[PDB]
């Protein structure tokens, strides 16, 4: 979608690999602000948006 | 109130040591006022912070 009308999908009870997304090369900025991105895997989260 | 003096003194001890507790629950203008959460969530540049 556009940025005026963003899409937000929420994500819930799913377990989360995020190491594919630390690991691939194919994201120019993968910057993490309130958590670690070696962490990720570590964690558990509710509230989930993409 | 014939006791208040020792009441007073073991009153003002306790709420010391109670506000010293209440003192740990307080981030102080860190992200969380939990070390395990930040030792969990942090990589050492920003934790050390």
């Amino acid at each position: 979608a556009s940025v005026y009308a963003w899409n937000r999908k929420r994500i819930s009870n799913c377990v989360a690999d995020y190491s594919v997304l630390y690991n691939s090369a194919s994201f120019s900025t993968f910057k993490c602000y309130g958590v670690s991105p070696t962490k990720l895997n570590d964690l558990c989260f509710t509230n989930v948006y993409a | 109130s014939a006791l208040g003096k020792l009441q007073d003194v073991v009153n003002q001890n306790a709420q010391a040591l109670n506000t010293l507790v209440k003192q740990l629950s307080s981030n102080f203008g860190a992200i969380s006022s939990v070390l395990n959460d930040i030792l969990s969530r942090l990589d050492p540049p920003e934790a050390e912070v």
